[PDB]
């Protein structure tokens, strides 16, 4: 079948998720679809948007 | 220049001179204060009297931002301010010293703290303490040097109306970053919202914590894609991974055709979103009140049903409510409903407490499941009640406890500091020591309290209810006074009277002129027990909605079980144990016989002997 | 990630299997069946790969009919 066929810096200092995510490897996530809600509504604002 | 201050501590004139914090709005009385305190001969440091957390480093904020603002007076102007953290505490002593010489040799240096004493006692540092009452006579009133080089300043929280005038002033700065049009009749629920439940870190940040997720719901829900740009994108990225295959599968003869449909597709799409954003920017994001009161509801987990009320109704649905809780003995109801009303209006004096009603009758009677059905008709809240029992305050080391663990040795103070709105219940207040009388009576006369620590509590919004056993004797003889009758033909103002005769002997003549109203109960007749048991019936049939189960019970199994436990001594105690040991232990056996009664009817029968259960379809 | 990257070809080959599934009274779909589910698709990738294998239509029918009961 062979033959026949961007903010460097914070890239090497961490480890990005949605890069491996996007590939389809992970785990899905069932089940926390509340909690998922819940921390991008209080993120989304402009005062107290660091959920914990 | 100071190079040593401004490396030792951090300045606040730098950062205020850019003005990228947002303004200190709401303190404008304390900067007056300050800079008088500062231009005084004697007594020229300032301190910051008060609970941390209610805004101690805005006045420094503030103090400091004024000079650019050129709002100081000549007094202070053009003088920088100078923070020295507790962070930073032989060679911590080298420092000190060339700091304080700088300021001297500078004149225009501000101290400000959260040894020194010979700089205090000449005056030569006009340092700004930040300290804690606490903290504040236990360190610097037991030293006569800065005794009377230091001025105590109280600091605390702002009104409500200058709360409404703080968030009305940074309205821009939250409308402009998420782009939300925030209502003006939002702003003031929120702030009545806010103090109403949320009162334990004071303010400003009890007020401005509702704004995070009240705009955010509806800013949320109007910002999703209603089944419109979905399937289009959908469509655009299974296109885009089938031209992907065929172009590394070497078949261009339909890579133009997966090119045309690409792009038609990528123009439908940029047409769908260019319609769809127009016609979402024809409307502004108005705020509703509903968001703030559905925040608080899950704030304090209070349902939205009691919430969402104008304040009006409650008080005429109280009676109905403790008439539905509480079976029979109206008279009560219709005495305590007409005294808590006044006091909410505004009539009775509002540093008094709306309640001081005083519960007296036989044991039994249940004077908790009233006091409870009041707490839930005024409050919302069934568990926000506070109980002190007397029992263990009958010596003098006692009186130390409800108050607070004096300095030295290591309650009631500490848990309605944070429910303010919260029914006080006590028990045996007929034995107890002296003195928790004198605090009652100051708490019903003064209002509030003070603890240990300086830190002064309220109880303006706190109903008190003292329950008495006393007298109990009295009543139960006049029921039987006469054959063929009781005292409940008789007025209840009699019954009233002769108890307050019989009341003030034993107690204080003048702790008995702050109460609203004397609340003596009934005794219960075979009457009134058939209703409790009915009551309990449904509370058991309530209790069982999951299991789907409709459980009725014949008004002559109710007679039966009556009689079982009648005892006026003793009162309802019997009958829960009654109701337990007869119909639950075969109830509980037909659930565990593999779901027998599970979706069907059951039927309690009694027929003289035994008591039939009957099953059937529901 | 199951179906969003499946071609129409691929989802072709489960259909396949699927019809397959029925005739030979199999209540499971297994393995054996996307085999000829992939052998009657005549026009992807894998179609060249067992053309230039000398693998055909009906040898291998008779030879998964033959393994399996
Ligand atoms: N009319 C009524 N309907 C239903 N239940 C009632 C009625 N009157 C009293 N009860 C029940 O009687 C019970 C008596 O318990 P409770 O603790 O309230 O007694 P109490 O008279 O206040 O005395 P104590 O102060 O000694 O606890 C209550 O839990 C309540 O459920």
């Amino acid at each position: 079948v062979v033959k026949a066929l961007n903010t460097p810096t914070l890239d090497s200092l961490a480890r990005d998720l949605t890069v491996i995510a996007k590939d389809g490897t992970l785990d899905p996530v069932i089940g926390r679809d509340k909690e998922i809600t819940r921390v991008i509504e209080v993120l989304s604002r402009r005062t107290k948007n660091n959920p914990v | 220049n100071t190079p040593t201050l401004d490396s030792l501590a951090r300045d606040l004139t730098v950062i205020a001179k850019d003005g990228t914090l947002d303004p200190v709005i709401g303190r404008d009385k304390e900067i007056t204060r300050v800079i008088e305190v500062l231009s005084r001969r004697t007594k020229n440091n300032p301190v910051l009297i008060g609970e941390p957390g209610v805004g101690k480093t805005a006045i420094a904020e503030g103090l400091a931002q004024a000079i650019v603002n050129n709002e100081v007076p000549e007094t202070l102007k053009d003088k920088r301010v100078m923070s020295l953290d507790m962070g930073t505490v032989g060679e911590f002593e080298e420092r000190l010293k060339k700091v304080m010489e700088e300021i001297q040799q500078a004149g225009n240096v501000i101290l400000f703290i959260d040894i020194l004493k010979p700089a205090l006692a000449r005056g030569e540092l006009q340092c700004i303490g930040a300290t804690t009452l606490d903290e504040y006579r236990k360190n610097i009133e037991k030293d006569a040097a800065l005794e009377r080089r230091f001025q105590p300043v109280q600091v605390d929280e702002p009104s409500v109306v200058d709360t409404v005038a703080i968030l009305k002033g940074l309205r821009d700065r939250y409308e402009a970053h998420h782009r939300i049009n925030i209502s003006d009749e939002a702003i003031e629920a929120a702030v009545k919202l806010s103090n109403r439940y949320v009162s334990d870190r004071f303010l400003p940040d009890k007020a401005i914590d509702l704004i995070d997720e009240a705009s955010s719901k509806v800013r949320l829900k109007s910002h999703t894609t209603p089944n419109n740009l979905k399937e289009i994108e959908q469509e655009i990225e299974k296109v885009k991974n089938e031209k992907d295959a065929a172009v590394h599968a070497q078949e261009f003869e339909n890579a133009a055709n997966l090119r045309d449909k690409q792009t038609k597709l990528e123009k439908q799409y940029e047409e769908a979103k260019n319609e769809w954003k127009n016609a979402q920017n024809g409307m502004s994001t108005s705020l509703s009140e509903e968001d703030i009161a559905e925040v608080i509801a899950g704030w304090t987990g209070i349902p939205l049903t009691k919430i969402n009320e104008t304040e009006s109704e409650k008080l005429l649905s109280l009676e109905d409510t403790l008439h539905e809780r509480v079976i029979g003995q109206k008279d009560a109801v219709n005495s305590i409903s007409k005294a808590v009303r006044r006091a909410r209006a505004g009539l009775k004096d509002p540093k008094r407490p709306i309640g001081s009603f005083i519960f007296l009758g036989p044991t039994g009677v249940g004077k908790t499941e009233l006091a409870r059905a009041l707490a839930e008709s005024m409050f919302g809240d069934d568990d926000a009640m506070i109980r002190v029992d007397m029992s263990e305050f009958m010596e003098k080391h006692a009186v130390s406890r409800l108050v607070g663990a004096p300095p030295g040795y290591v309650q009631l103070t500490e848990k309605v500091r944070r429910k303010p709105y919260s029914v006080i219940l006590f028990d045996e207040i007929e034995k107890a020591h002296p003195d928790v009388f004198n605090i009652l009576l100051q708490v019903l006369d003064d209002g509030h309290l003070t603890d240990t620590k300086g830190r002064t509590v309220d109880f303006r919004n706190t109903i008190i209810i003292m329950t008495s056993n006393v007298g109990a004797q009295e009543l139960q003889d006049q029921r039987f006074a006469g054959f063929g009758g009781s005292s409940d033909g008789q007025d209840y103002e009699t019954i009233r009277k002769t108890m307050l005769k019989e009341l003030k002997n034993s107690f204080r003549p003048e702790f008995l002129n702050r109460v609203d109203d004397i609340i003596v109960f009934h005794k219960l007749t075979k009457e009134e027990l058939k209703e409790i048991v009915t009551m309990m019936v449904n509370k058991l049939t309530n209790r069982l909605s999951e299991q789907n189960i409709n459980i009725i019970v014949t008004d002559k199994a109710k007679d039966k079980i009556a009689e079982e436990g009648y005892d006026p001594e003793y009162g309802a105690r019997p009958l829960i144990r009654a109701i337990q040991k007869t119909i639950e232990d075969n109830l509980s056996e037909l659930i565990l016989d593999g779901n027998q009664i599970e979706g069907k009817k059951v039927t309690v029968d009694h027929d003289g002997k035994e008591f039939k259960y009957d099953i059937a379809e529901q | 990630m199951l179906f969003g990257r499946l071609t129409e070809r691929a989802q072709r080959v489960l259909a396949h299997a699927q019809e397959e599934a029925i005739r030979l009274n199999h209540s499971n779909i297994g393995t054996e069946h996307l085999l000829l589910g992939l052998m009657k698709e005549p026009e992807g990738i894998a179609a060249k790969v067992l053309e230039s294998f000398n693998i055909t239509e009906d040898k291998v029918i008779e030879e998964v009919e033959k393994l399996i009961g």
